[PDB]
């Protein structure tokens, strides 16, 4: 469409949950050692706006994903193990 | 409660007001349609009233949130130009 | 269930992603109005290129062009239509 | 127009470089070459950088597995890195690197 109106801007930028890239090393920090590929991975992660400097949106329901991602200690070994992360599923602007 | 409703009656100064908007849970919405939300009450209907809230025009309603939490615009809003308004949090 | 290693590499790899910014980080000389919503979403390259030699930035840009109310110190309130700038393609090229 | 169907599953038949000790052969790759074989083999050649400086490695792929000499290494799983637009930039990576533990492997990059 031309533009994209109000209600729609409204409702697509309003905290909930949204496909997030997220770096490994963010959610792993002890293991800046290893080299992971991919090195981010997709997270479900609360964001968005509240719009009310009283509120911040924050998770109400989180689960927890498992990927296979390819874990290398360089010159040692490297394998595709599990890595777990959590996600977050419903989310909600409180004080 | 989404659509347009245009306002037959509410609790408020109007005043200048061309623009009137907010984001709201309303305490209650009875039936026309009564709405309450502190404490201010307004009746709509999907129906007109010659002459009265003409400046502020219909009022357009939207739920927000993933499965009571409104957002709303006056027609009036809709200017290339900033007009008397509030915004209603 | 686990997600298989193929599907997160293709997931995260480099592209453009819905991403909600906020309307100061574009508008930066507008932070004395108050606008509502306060972020946005826009499609912003995004995800990994798997080499911290190299950096995901965008190939191609457009504009997209919003109603958002936009609340005028002193003068009033309307909504009025935005335009911002979207990714619509992407590439991993070098950092520096 | 370029070599359609490289992505899937390939079993190495040959290989220019010892893989010794190696389980787990992955990266993600442009291909220096890739040749399909009269009966519908894969050569592929990569130009990369053994124990040092850079060299270039030729493999050749089959859709049949051939009990060999590369059975520690598994069977190589290939897809097109479809992000990045059209064409040759492949990522792979083989069943050997499925393993609770850390084994010995390359990274193409
Ligand atoms: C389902 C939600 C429908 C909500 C309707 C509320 C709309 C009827 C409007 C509410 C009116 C409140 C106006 C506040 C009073 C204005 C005066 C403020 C000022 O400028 O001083
Ligand atoms: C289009 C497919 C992309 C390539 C898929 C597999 C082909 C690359 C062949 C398979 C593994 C590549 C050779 C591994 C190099 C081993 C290096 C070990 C060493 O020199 O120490």
């Amino acid at each position: 469409h031309e533009v994209v109106k109000f209600m729609d801007v409204y409702q697509r930028s309003y905290c909930h949950p949204i496909e997030t890239l997220v770096d490994i090393f963010q959610e792993y920090p002890d293991e800046i050692e290893y080299i992971f590929k991919p090195s981010c991975v997709p997270l479900m992660r609360c964001g968005g706006c509240c719009n009310d400097e009283g509120l911040e949106c924050v998770p109400t329901e989180e689960s927890n994903i498992t990927m296979q991602i390819m874990r290398i200690k360089p010159h040692q070994g490297q394998h595709i193990g599990e890595m777990s992360f959590l996600q977050h599923n419903k989310c909600e602007c409180r004080p | 409660v989404s659509g347009t409703w245009y306002l037959k009656a509410m609790t408020v100064d109007v005043g200048a007001l061309r623009c009137l908007a907010g984001s709201v849970i309303p305490t209650t919405l009875t039936t026309n349609l009564e709405a309450k939300v502190t404490e201010v009450k307004a009746v709509l209907s999907k129906t007109d009233e010659p002459g009265i809230y003409t400046a502020i025009g219909g009022i357009h309603v939207a739920k927000i949130g993933r499965s009571d939490h409104y957002i709303f615009y006056s027609e009036g809003c809709l200017s290339g130009v900033p007009v008397p308004g509030v915004w209603l949090v």
